[PDB]
């Protein structure tokens, strides 16, 4: 996506 | 969690002028990936969020340049250069740099336009609804503006209170009119005591009130 | 195109249980972590969970910790949300959203009052539902439990001139709307104007011909 960034 | 703080809430605008949009983060929105992660919705009655803005001032596709985005660090603003009828709604910026993902309260904008007099209908109740033991009867205020409007229910010319109640359309996308439906709810006893039943409805719009009535049993 | 499809919102009392899932087709799941966010009646955004692409990450608002759980089918591009131990507060439109794409949304309804289906009255034309050359009609939608009705005119073919208000909560408990339309009064008696109302959560259709009326 690139509204949101990637979760860890 | 990162709290977003929205200004204004309320924003009234005529089409053609602009209007501005703050919202400020409690912390900084830049991501392991380098980038800063603020995104702009708009939101209609009755519908999920149309994103309108990502990564602060980039455009989804599609969605007209009068909206641009722009800040940095904490504080960031969307702009609408001029704004038009459809753009009635609620506004809301978010983050996606933390988890976890939020967002702000929102900002109603409204649409002003001039003064329109509602045209006021109403409805007895049916004959179905009467043999189910109960009746209501419906007052129509289509098509006005600005949102205030007054409905007092009369039967038999004595003023009615507690026993109505009231429904306001959001704002139209094309024409900017608020439309509202009034119940007035009796038992069909009651209701078969009484003749007259009238909505009296003031409005700005009106010089003075306008009255709907019919006579129960009677054209 | 993407495409978020939303199922399994619903009636539930307190205490109880419902799945809901998402199929998204047209969006590329290994590169955009998939999210649920409610929406309560009348306020804002709220962040529920989400899952990474990775298929193992997962993260849940502190509000719905140990009651909700994420999870997802990869070979069927499904996602779901299982939600447990519902409370009142949980009562929400649930989106599954990458934040770029959101589905139509699911509303969850948590009450311990039971579901009642709507009756549907005529609103009829009639001299006093004129003005001008212009008449108003309509569908009264009463006494229905939980939100939400739709109501289309002619099946949709008829949109111009159409309000269908928001309902208003009757001191019974049970919702109450109209739906109206303003339309040529010079079309009354050739055109047929007819309400399709749905009440999904009491399995209710219905289709009632709203008829002029010289006198009622």
């Amino acid at each position: 996506a690139v509204g949101i960034g990637a979760v860890f | 969690d990162v709290v977003m703080t929205q200004s204004p809430l309320s924003l009234p605008i005529t089409p053609g002028q602009p209007a501005s949009i703050s919202c400020r983060s409690s912390q900084g929105l830049v991501h392991w990936d380098g980038n800063t992660y603020l995104s702009w919705y708009q939101q209609k009655p009755g519908q999920p969020p149309r994103p309108l803005i990502y990564q602060v001032s980039n455009r989804y596709s599609g969605v007209p340049d009068r909206f641009s985005g722009s800040g940095s660090g904490t504080d960031f603003t969307l702009k609408i250069s001029r704004v038009e009828a459809e753009d009635v709604g609620v506004y809301y910026c978010g983050q996606g740099a933390h988890v976890p993902p939020t967002f702000g309260g929102g900002t109603k904008v409204e649409i002003k336009r001039t003064v329109a007099a509602p045209s006021v209908f109403i409805f007895p109740p049916s004959d179905e609804q009467l043999k189910s033991g109960t009746a209501s009867v419906v007052c129509l205020l289509n098509n006005f503006y600005p949102r205030e409007a007054k409905v007092q229910w009369k039967v038999d010319n004595a003023l009615q209170s507690g026993n109505s109640q009231e429904s306001v359309t959001e704002q139209d996308s094309k024409d900017s009119t608020y439309s509202l439906s009034s119940t007035l709810t009796l038992s069909k006893a009651d209701y078969e005591k009484h003749k007259v039943y009238a909505c009296e409805v003031t409005h700005q719009g009106l010089s003075s009130p306008v009255t709907k009535s019919f006579n129960r049993g009677e054209c | 195109q993407v495409q978020l499809v939303e199922s399994g919102g619903g009636l539930v009392k307190p205490g109880g249980s419902q799945r809901l899932s998402c199929v998204v087709s047209g969006l590329t799941l290994s590169t955009s972590d998939i999210h649920w966010v409610r929406q309560a009646p009348g306020k804002g955004l709220e962040w529920v969970s989400v899952i990474s692409t990775n298929g193992v990450a997962t993260y849940y608002a502190e509000s719905v910790k140990g009651r909700f759980t994420i999870s997802r089918d990869i070979a069927k591009n499904s996602f779901f949300l299982q939600m447990n131990s519902l409370r009142v507060e949980d009562t929400a439109v649930y989106y599954c959203t990458d934040f770029d794409f959101w589905g139509q949304g699911a509303l969850v309804t948590v009450s311990s009052a039971s579901t009642k289906g709507p009756s549907v009255f005529p609103l009829a034309p009639s001299s006093k539902s004129t003005s001008g050359g212009t008449a108003a009609l309509g569908c009264l939608v009463k006494d229905y439990f939980p939100e939400p009705v739709t109501v289309s005119w002619n099946s949709g073919a008829l949109t111009s001139g159409v309000h269908t208000f928001p309902a208003v909560l009757q001191s019974s408990g049970l919702y109450s709307l109209s739906s109206v339309v303003t339309v040529p009064s010079s079309s009354l008696g050739t055109q047929t104007y007819i309400c399709n109302v749905n009440h999904k959560p009491s399995n209710t259709k219905v289709d009632k011909k709203v008829e002029p009326k010289s006198c009622d």
